[PDB]
């Protein structure tokens, strides 16, 4: 059908450049624009610019110095460069398709979107996470729900994906978004809240995924 | 009482030959005192502002006119036109417009 | 030059309510606003286009109004799926500015105040072998988001050696979960014997403490 599809996850160190590819199926690109809006972890949506139907390039005044925007009509491709690159450049970049819905008034709104690219900037390189159990030192004995889980520390870039028993135990589980720690490595906790009379006869394992660098690490959790 | 608004539509293309007479419409609708209206041509990924050229307001029942004046048109004028106007600090643009020469 | 303004900030509505989301331009945009809804993971998807226009496959409680600088979207029956955050955005001008998009209002769904259950978590043996110490504290399925983790150590209280994280509603109760990891050495931890985090929460009477005493585990 009609779709936008983008080029894979980006890892880069300051001072490098990004060249984002943005596809279009299903249309012509002589007939949309294509407007690019980062996405910081948290954060709001920001335009950084956009290529119109007619091939006239716009730029937020706080991108123009750093950021070019070309298409190929003939590949049907769009694409962004992000020069002179700074942490604070951490995002998930999105191409939207721009429709110039009126044929009298120069005005658009952005229909269809693609999946996103996450481009990671750090001084940092690839290191999969250390798996540490989260079990309490102390529980008391009236208390029918116990607490366990995972703190996944230290690993680079974004993301992992945390399971418990190969996906079979999904119920109280709280996965925590990640943290972005002073070492510049990222850390989480992955958590799940149990009936306390199966501690005995249950074991409790995360299954911590690291795709980026293809790390796959199974934690049991005991109490003491 | 109402906003700046530049009505050049979508597609719109002229086929004309040279060393004969040519003016390009920018219809510029205005309900305060006359917006400032400029033209420009398409190069590349800019539009490049035209200028020191003549240019004519012709003023008509509930829209208005902001012509761009080819005395005569040159070989050289082949390409993509748009207009724009700068009013409340920003500028907004029209439609291109395409001359074939 | 086109500033977009979204007010309130976040609107806590139960299901079946009516939203009703505002969106101020600085100067006058015509009807050249857009209205985008955004889920948790996902790419935002277009609502109303033109002001007051429904795009491709929207549900019809979504009404766009307004023209110039005042804007309004508005859900008249509030459905679980709505609850996400939304944007507006001007495609009247793209010359010379800081962005096309507002700050965004997340609409969230209002319940009962619920209190936190308080757990912490003391370092483990593998992860102080390489000499750091994470202390972790966790107060779950609680509401609403407002939360205060208080860090001590030997009844000192501690700044700027913990960071904390918080989860989306959750989608059976509506409720929010908060991690909060004290980090330090091996060395400074071995120095203090109490570990506790003191929690304030509008569904506590008096703010609860969970501690350990170091190697007495």
């Amino acid at each position: 059908q009609v779709q936008l599809v983008q080029s894979g996850a980006e890892v880069k160190k300051p001072g490098a450049s990004v060249k984002v590819s943005c596809k279009a199926s299903g249309f012509s690109l002589s007939s949309y624009g294509v407007s690019w809006v980062r996405q910081a972890p948290g954060q709001g949506l920001e335009w950084m610019g956009a290529i119109s139907y007619d091939g006239i390039t716009y730029y937020a005044s706080w991108a123009k110095s750093r950021v070019t925007m070309t298409r190929d009509t003939s590949t049907s491709t769009v694409y962004m460069e992000l020069s002179s690159l700074r942490s604070e450049d951490t995002a998930v970049y999105y191409c939207a398709r721009g429709d110039y819905y009126d044929d009298y008034v120069y005005v658009y709104a952005l229909d269809i979107w693609g999946q996103g690219t996450l481009v990671t900037v750090s001084s940092a390189s690839t290191k999969g996470p250390s798996v540490f159990p989260l079990a309490p030192c102390s529980r008391s004995t009236s208390e029918s729900t116990a607490a366990l889980g995972c703190l996944v520390k230290d690993y680079f870039p974004e993301p992992v994906t945390v399971s418990w028993n190969s996906g079979a135990l999904t119920s109280g589980v709280h996965t925590f978004p990640a943290v972005l720690q002073s070492s510049g490595l990222y850390s989480l906790s992955s958590v799940v809240t149990v009936p306390s009379s199966s501690l005995g006869t249950k074991t409790y394992t995360c299954n911590v995924d690291h795709k980026p660098s293809n790390t796959k690490v199974d934690k049991r959790v005991e109490s003491k | 009482s109402c906003d700046v608004q530049l009505y050049i539509k979508r597609q719109s293309e002229h086929s004309i030959l040279a060393g004969d007479p040519f003016e390009l419409e920018c219809p510029v609708k205005y309900c305060a005192n006359r917006p400032h209206v400029t033209w420009c041509k398409l190069n590349g990924t800019t539009c490049v502002k035209l200028e020191d050229r003549q240019t004519s307001w012709k003023e008509e029942k509930n829209i208005s006119f902001f012509i761009l004046h080819f005395e005569p048109v040159l070989p050289n004028d082949n390409g993509s036109y748009r207009c724009s106007a700068n009013f409340q600090s920003n500028l907004i643009e029209s439609h291109s417009t395409t001359l074939y020469v | 030059e086109i500033v977009l303004t979204q007010s309130p900030g976040t609107l806590s509505l139960s299901p079946g309510e009516r939203a009703t989301l505002s969106c101020q331009a600085s100067q006058s945009i015509s009807t050249a606003l857009a209205w985008y809804q955004q889920k948790p993971g996902q790419a935002p998807r277009l609502l109303i286009y033109a002001a007051s226009t429904l795009a491709s496959g929207i549900p019809d409680r979504f009404s766009g109004s307004g023209s110039g600088t005042d804007f309004t979207l508005t859900i008249s029956r509030l459905e679980p799926e709505d609850f996400a955050v939304y944007y507006c955005q001007q495609g009247y001008s793209s010359s010379n500015l800081d962005n096309v998009f507002g700050g965004g209002t997340k609409v969230e769904i209002k319940r009962t105040v619920a209190a936190p259950s308080v757990f912490i978590f003391p370092p483990s043996d593998e992860q102080l072998k390489s000499g750091t110490a994470s202390v972790v504290c966790l107060l779950n399925n609680f509401y609403p988001r407002e939360a205060k983790v208080q860090w001590k150590v030997d009844n000192a209280l501690q700044s700027g050696n913990s960071q904390e994280s918080v989860t989306e509603q959750d989608s059976k109760d509506s409720t929010y979960s908060l991690s909060s990891t004290l980090t330090l050495s091996k060395a400074d931890y071995e120095k203090h014997k109490v570990y506790a985090c003191e929690v304030t929460h509008q569904g506590l009477s008096s703010p609860v403490t969970k501690s350990f005493n170091r190697g007495e585990c």
